[PDB]
């Protein structure tokens, strides 16, 4: 009943929901010509939230894809699960960004901003009651991070009473695959933190360690990279779609999520995570899902919990167990590290149980943090800007699409004035 | 009929058994039960009417 | 004759509902589906279902109760449960969306388009009741929908019926666990609405029940729903004297009539006594002494506050099965004796008893013992003014640096309902401090 | 009281029936009959035959009869009883509380979200059908 | 016993009747074949009032049905039960009305109207006792609008004291069928408000408002709120038929209704209507039958008897019921709402009880009630063809036909007289 | 027995009734062979043998378009008289085809439709396929509609034509015939069902997904526009509308008679099945100014009727909610002497699907009919295009020498003037 619109811009953006519309429709048992091919009468029962109806019960996803351009969409239209995609929802143009903010937010996304504007419209009020936005993509891109913020600035003008989700794929530390993206990243996050409810940061080098030592793996891939952010944010939307005995939607994990309006940038993870070879040397209970839900090496930011603090904690639990197993779990483990948790508010951990496994596991789970310990994604961004801006190194690619320079000056003045908070609230 | 829950979900899981297209090419609840649906006043539709009147019974 | 109309309001409320009306099915001869099993054919005369089941015309039994929730994740899965066919369609009342532990969506905006269709289902119901003599309300204090949507129902419902009781059941916050970060919100703020506008409010704690799980029963790592017939078994009893012959039967307002003495106090404590598993009772030999003894310990009690602490002020015994009178009254007398419990100045006797003729029933799975007898103990005591001192010490640290108010402000609520909760509470935890000053 | 808020005729056809016959049950299992749902005739308090009521030879078998101002205490009931109270308590508002039981027939169509492709048409997803909606081309002005 | 004639005009009067039949059959238990296969006595002993008693102890149609086009005969007579219909009884002519009241009265229902006429004569020549005509038509047609009217106007030559009823579909508020529709509609109330002694206002709106949210079923075709239409239909002649402790026919309710031969319009409706997933929970009482008996979203004009008053009301009742309780609960729906209710006259309802049910329902009841609030639809329909009549649009397809044009503007002055003389009785 | 008789005159009339009789075999059991293997009788004849002969005649002056159908599969199905052909071309020319060469044609196209009619016992209507800007659809048409007034009186007669596209023109000397087929049949026809090349051409570019159509193309959705026009002629359903209907229901004044024509679920059968057509949305398909036959946008003018018929899954409860969803947006406008507005027919029978078709399969179609005041723009275009050559004399030689004079073109210049004088009354509210 509480349906969403799914978003994605550019490539990473159209790989990621690509990933997603493979494991959610696997999920509820859609057959990828757009069928129902299930065994349970649970999945068919709120299959709206991310699908509609047909003529002959066929199921299309409530999915709107774009870029600049169809370098992309066309290798994911003709791909596993591409044939379920409504063949209208693709909007593209002929001429890409190519790794620039600029021109993909005033002079090649400003012509179609519009028509994911048409798409977004129809899509939205076909519907009872919509409960969200969900954006993919990534900020070191041009069509993605540029087109991405135009958008959300386009839509949360029409519609500020519903919420804004964007998973955003913050650039990694040591790895470089842009150079430009201390601008583009910056001009990103600066629109992004007065529009978006929720925003989930998700490192490639942190997806790079878990297929590293967490899950021994030999030839981690970028669709191995995709299917762990694809998993959390699958599971991160459970509670509306199954029955539980702790329910939490969209709307739950935000009012026990963030504090303050400009607060609202997250962290997420993922438990369940061991190696084939290493499956059977450990029970699956409680006590270790909570364990390897904290532990450092378990995050998709690569941030490190431990130079900062926890204002307050989201974790959805999925799959038959008890309670108060939980409520010891998740108070023995503020007990214990209670100097990496704020002491002004009394617990920090928001807990929900939904009753459906995911298909093939017993018991999973889900985090999401805010931690005043992501300013430090921050602060290497805004040393690399004014590293690049003293000299001004690519900055007369940006002039040319009707740009100034007090425009970057004031992004800056943003991002200095966000991590001040985060540090002020950091005591 | 009723699989997903989205607007008068109850009733016509109540009522599949009533208004049961058999199968044919087409075939929706239009041509179908174009001259009537069933149990539309009474659940019970082949009781026989009651042959007890007020003098009959005082 | 003397009917009874409960309101269960939120997730908590309906789930607790789940497990209470099957408790209420199996104390009759109620099936799953509503009927009767047409092999037992009862006596014309008795009319024992007529306080929670309404008689239709051929033969099904249509309770009297109203599930509304702004949600429908939770009460679709009644009617696509195992009791779908024994609820009414139209008794089950649910919204589109959720408040989302929010006062402020729950009593301005999301609880006042769907209030209109539960007062008229309420109001449908009453017509069709004749001695109707008490409401029962099932939510949660540290919910949205249940203590937001709750608020503005009780609020609506005095100015409609007036001066009939409501009893109320509501789950407090526990001190070390909970579950979510703004519960001291939303259970400060129902202070102030439910206080004047209620005149009776038990209130059950969600882990003092775990620890009496862990300790009483055996059963380890319990879910709710070992959680929830307790509630059932409670309420049952409660009510077990308007439905049951017995020695003493003790009506609805004879309750509240020494159950309080001042206006603004109706905050009771609650307890159960022969909580216990069948391996454990075989081997017990207990008896009236010690079911009367063990309602008295601080770890059976359903809210975490001790009595060694505070005065009891009025105690109401409820007794079920094979109970004669002699041994109640040598049971209250040796709690007479007893130096450590004590009692305020102005009470003289304190205890109110009431014995039924029925044992407790036992429903399939579950753990409980099948015992003969039972005592339902509500005892009105001072003890339970810290269970206040450490909400408002759970309300001012957030409210010293404004966090989460921005998710209340907007939403047609004003700030100046905080500065007179927390007020309301003060004068709360003080008329609690005047009781207890001997004089 | 007027949250509802039609034509204020509305909201006044109290329409309860069945209440009248509830508790009219109450003193089924009641000895003293009190309360019961039809009122007493009394020709004083009436409207309607007050012509032999006002006339001569009236007031002196008013006075000796001692009915000068079916049952006496059953209109203390009917008027001061709780079943009068609780039908009164009800009657506040004459229709229904909600929307849905205060509409009649004239309220059937009319919130009508209206919803429109394009808005006027026009398909233009495809750059192609961007940069020139037709082959042929656009007239007039819109 | 008095049999009743029934008459059917237009494809809307056709479809009607044809659920009708089918709904009357099932209640004295005729199979689509035409013999009996009931249960009881008392469905034999009254049959004859409506059907013909033939050899081989099957029953045979007192039922005419008529209409300009060939084309809805078939669909009759291959419909579920139309195997039972006399072939005499189908009067057709060639080509169609278009939704013309011109040619519908005038140019192509002139010479039909003889065939019609012929069969009336040769069947209700056959009564001991006739006691009336029933006609379903539709005003905002060209068949049942136009020679609807006219055949109503030739039985009055003829027998002028026997009981016309009607059960007209009258034009929509919101949405219309055609767009000449306030021509015909305005053009045939004129000729129904002196040649009816009863008429009863159906609208589609009112039963869309009862299929969406009192029957709660989201895909209903025409058959359901044809099937709502005849459970009233049969509910006004149920006393003629089952014995009863209070009995009323259409005469005696048609005394009992009307004050003055004017005010002839009424709301029909229907008690024991819920859900289907929710009907077996419903307790049937006669308090409960009266709490949706008089509310106003169970009618079937798209009009608010709640905005007017009401002059008269009708209550026939059928099924087990106390004396006593009935008559209090036309009683308290009196007394406590006293300003709905014309005050020149000290008592509106009229009681009548019957005790055989319909078949599985253990009560039901049935509603006229004539009321003030009905001058609404009198009053749109004359504005818009007030609005129609200045611009002369439309007109030259009706004077085309040998219709002259001051017809159009004294039926806008009867129409008027019937709006403004509903309003000296609020 | 509810028949009616269709004349084809014309190349675009051939090739238009090729089309519809196409698709009149497939959705009954005819082959073309014309054997089989509800109401059937409206468009075909029995015989002694089991054939099925349609009753429709097909007439051109040229032999080249229609000894084509001579000679292929639909050969032994039509009849060997009712297919009308000439020795020479009308030559692009209104007098040739009127006057000279339409002369003496006419004495056998009367005679076969008089044979048409004395084997019709429920005759109700007339069809006519021709274009405005022809030779033989705009001259020898003009002549049949003259004449059959006379000889059959008050026949309900509603052609189908094609008006000449507002941008582009196959011909150069078409705003000559198309002005004057028009002052010499407005006092001749009923309804005028019209629509545009140009903008078939643009609903085949992007509703359907194909590109550079055929004639073939278009003429499918044509002849699945007058299928649905006949549908509740043929077929059961519980709102049946005749052919005597629409001119009641439609047309106000007996000289405005022009409609515009709309189909609304057109689609790829590769996207028919991702979208919901429920009839919310396919009643609104109607309604926005890209889908019309006719390139002229209805947001200038007013509506003043309309008439909509539905196919397949109707149920009539939610047509009536969503033809109330029209009245709530303020861009559609309504006479305000018409209150009403709308007609509703509902008919049984799903469309059919034609083998190499680009049409889908479904379950829903609305065919939708009405006539506005915005068409006023597209008889000021062809004024403003007849009085930019007609003020030299252009291509008046050729008019006269063929049996005319000069005054025809003055009074048909005179009579759209008036007419358009009256379409610029009528668009006034008060
Ligand atoms: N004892 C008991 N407590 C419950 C049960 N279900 C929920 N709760 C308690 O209820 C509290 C919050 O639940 P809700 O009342 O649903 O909170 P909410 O904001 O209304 O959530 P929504 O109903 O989704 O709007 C939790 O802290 C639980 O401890 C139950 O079945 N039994
Ligand atoms: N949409 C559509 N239009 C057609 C079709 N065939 C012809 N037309 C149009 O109709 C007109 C035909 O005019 P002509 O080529 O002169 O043929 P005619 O109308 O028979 O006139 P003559 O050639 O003189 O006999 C052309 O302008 C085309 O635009 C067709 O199959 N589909
Ligand atoms: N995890 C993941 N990251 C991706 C994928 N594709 C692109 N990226 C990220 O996208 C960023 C560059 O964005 P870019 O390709 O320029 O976006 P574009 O504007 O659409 O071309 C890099 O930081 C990559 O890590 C993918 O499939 N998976
Ligand atoms: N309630 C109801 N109305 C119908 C039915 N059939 C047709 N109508 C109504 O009749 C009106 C049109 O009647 P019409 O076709 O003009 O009858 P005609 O005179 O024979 O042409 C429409 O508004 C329909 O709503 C039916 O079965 N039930
Ligand atoms: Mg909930
Ligand atoms: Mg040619």
């Amino acid at each position: 009943m509480r349906e969403i619109v799914h978003l994605q811009a550019g490539q990473c953006g159209n790989q990621i929901g690509a990933k997603f519309w493979e494991v959610i429709s696997d999920e509820h048992g859609i057959d990828p010509t757009g069928t129902y091919h299930g065994d349970s009468d649970l999945q068919l029962e709120r299959i709206n939230v991310y699908y509609n109806e047909a003529t002959g019960g066929k199921y299309v996803p409530r999915a709107v894809l774009v870029d600049l351009e169809p370098g992309t969409m066309d290798s994911v239209r003709s791909g596993p699960f591409g044939q379920i995609f409504r063949p209208d929802n693709f909007v593209f143009g002929q001429s890409g960004a190519g790794n620039n903010w600029a021109k993909g937010h005033y002079t090649e996304g400003a012509e179609l901003v519009d028509s994911v504007l048409d798409v977004v419209r129809k899509e939205a009020e076909s519907c009872d009651c919509l409960q969200g936005f969900q954006l993919t993509h990534s900020l070191g891109g041009g069509t993605g991070s540029g087109m991405g913020t135009l958008l959300i600035s386009k839509i949360r003008e029409e519609y500020p009473d519903r919420i804004m989700n964007t998973f955003s794929v913050v650039p990694s530390p040591k790895v470089s695959d842009t150079v430009v993206e201390p601008y583009n990243a910056t001009l990103s996050v600066h629109q992004l933190v007065e529009n978006t409810d929720e925003t989930y940061c998700i490192d490639n080098e942190a997806l790079y360690d878990i297929c590293f030592r967490t899950l021994k793996l030999t030839t981690p891939t970028y669709g191995d990279l995709n299917h762990l952010v694809s998993a959390t944010m699958s599971g991160v939307t459970t509670c509306l779609r199954f029955p539980g005995q702790l329910n939490a939607d969209l709307r739950k994990l935000a009012v026990n999520m963030v504090p303050f309006p400009r607060l609202h940038f997250f962290m997420p993870g993922f438990a369940p995570l061991t190696s084939r070879g290493s499956q059977q040397y450990r029970a699956l209970t409680v006590p270790e899902l909570t364990q390897q839900m904290f532990d450092a090496k378990n995050m998709m930011a690569a941030c490190d919990p431990r130079h900062g603090r926890y204002l307050t904690v989201a974790a959805v639990f999925r799959g038959r167990m008890s309670m108060k197993e939980v409520d010891e779990q998740m108070l023995n483990v503020q007990n214990k590290n209670s100097s990496y948790f704020v002491e002004w508010i009394p617990n920090n951990v928001k807990t929900a149980v939904c009753d459906i496994p995911p298909r093939g596991l017993k018991m999973s789970a889900t985090f999401i943090g805010n931690s005043t310990a992501i300013q430090e994604l921050f602060k290497r961004i805004s040393e690399q800007f004014t590293a690049m801006f003293r000299r001004k190194a690519f900055l007369h690619w940006y002039t040319g699409e009707g740009m100034d320079e007090m425009e970057f000056t004031e992004a800056e003045s943003n991002m200095n004035d966000l991590v001040s908070e985060y540090q002020q609230y950091q005591d | 009929r009723g699989q997903c829950l989205l607007y008068n979900w109850e009733e016509e899981r109540a009522t599949n058994y009533l208004d049961q297209v058999p199968v044919m090419q087409d075939g929706s609840e239009s041509f179908f039960f174009r001259h009537g649906h069933r149990g539309l006043l009474t659940l019970q539709p082949q009781s026989p009417t009651s042959s007890c009147t007020t003098q009959k019974d005082s | 004759m003397r009917e009874c109309i409960s309101i269960h309001v939120g997730q908590a409320g309906v789930q607790i509902g789940n497990a209470c009306w099957e408790l209420y099915c199996l104390e009759h001869g109620i099936q799953p589906d509503g009927q009767m099993p047409s092999d037992k054919t009862i006596g014309g005369g008795d009319d024992s279902f007529n306080t929670f089941f309404s008689e239709t015309g051929a033969g099904k039994h249509v309770p009297r109760a109203v599930f509304v929730d702004l949600e429908p994740t939770v009460v679709d899965e009644v009617r696509t449960g195992t009791y779908r066919q024994l609820f009414h369609p139209e008794q089950l009342i649910t919204g589109k969306e959720d408040a989302a532990n929010n006062y402020a969506r729950g009593h301005y905006t999301i609880g006042k388009e769907i209030v209109d269709l539960v007062l008229d289902r309420i109001r449908k119901l009453a017509d069709l009741c004749t001695g109707l003599q008490g409401f029962l309300i099932f939510h949660s204090f540290g919910g949205g929908t249940g203590s937001g949507f709750a608020s503005l129902l009780m609020e609506r419902l005095s100015v409609d019926y007036g001066k009939k009781s409501k009893l109320e059941f509501a789950i407090y916050p526990a001190p070390q666990v909970s579950t979510a970060v703004v519960e001291p919100y939303n259970s400060i703020l129902t202070t102030h609405t439910t206080l004047e506008h209620s005149d009776c409010a038990f209130m059950v704690d969600n882990e003092a029940i775990y620890d009496i799980c862990r300790r009483n029963l055996d059963i380890e790592r319990p879910t709710y729903t070992n959680l929830n017939r307790l509630i059932g078994q409670i309420v049952s009893s409660i009510t077990a004297s308007l439905r049951f012959d017995g020695a003493l039967n003790v009506d609805l307002t004879e309750f509240q009539t020494n159950l309080v003495p001042y206006p603004r106090i109706h905050f009771p404590l609650a307890t159960y006594a022969p909580v216990i598993s069948a391996e454990k009772a075989y081997h017990e030999q207990l008896s009236v002494a010690e079911i009367t003894n063990a309602c008295f310990e601080p770890a059976n009690q359903m809210v975490k506050c001790d009595p060694r602490h505070g005065k009891y002020m009025a105690c109401c015994m409820l007794y079920r099965g094979d109970v004669v009178p002699k041994d109640v009254n040598a049971a209250i007398a040796t709690i007479k004796t007893k130096r450590t419990i004590q009692f305020v100045d102005w009470c003289p006797t304190g205890f109110k008893v009431g014995i039924n003729y029925q044992p407790p029933t036992v429903v399939p799975g579950g753990d409980l013992a099948k015992v003969q007898r039972a005592v339902c103990m509500l005892s009105n005591t001072t003890a339970i003014a810290e269970a206040w001192a450490r909400l408002d010490h759970k309300l001012d640290l957030m409210y010293a640096k404004r966090a989460f108010v921005h998710w209340y402000v907007g939403e047609g609520m004003e700030e100046g309902e905080f500065s007179e909760a927390r007020e309301d509470l003060a004068a709360l935890e003080k008329d609690y401090e005047e009781v207890g000053v001997d004089s | 009281h007027l949250c509802a808020c039609p034509l204020r005729r509305e909201k006044g056809f109290i329409l309860d029936g069945v209440a009248v016959s509830t508790m009219a049950r109450s003193y089924e299992h009641l000895r003293p009959k009190l309360w019961s749902a039809i009122p007493p005739y009394n020709a004083q308090q009436d409207c309607h035959s007050r012509r032999y009521f006002r006339s001569r030879v009236v007031p002196p078998i008013l006075r000796e009869t001692d009915q000068d101002h079916d049952g006496w205490i059953v209109d203390y009931f009917h008027i001061f009883g709780q079943g009068q109270r609780y039908l009164n308590r009800r009657n506040w508002a004459g229709a229904g509380h909600s929307l849905q039981q205060v509409t009649g027939h004239d309220h059937y169509n009319t919130n009508l979200k209206a919803i429109q492709n394009g808005r006027f048409g026009y398909r233009r997803n495809t750059p192609a059908l961007r940069h020139c909606p037709s082959v042929f081309g656009e007239i007039t002005r819109f």
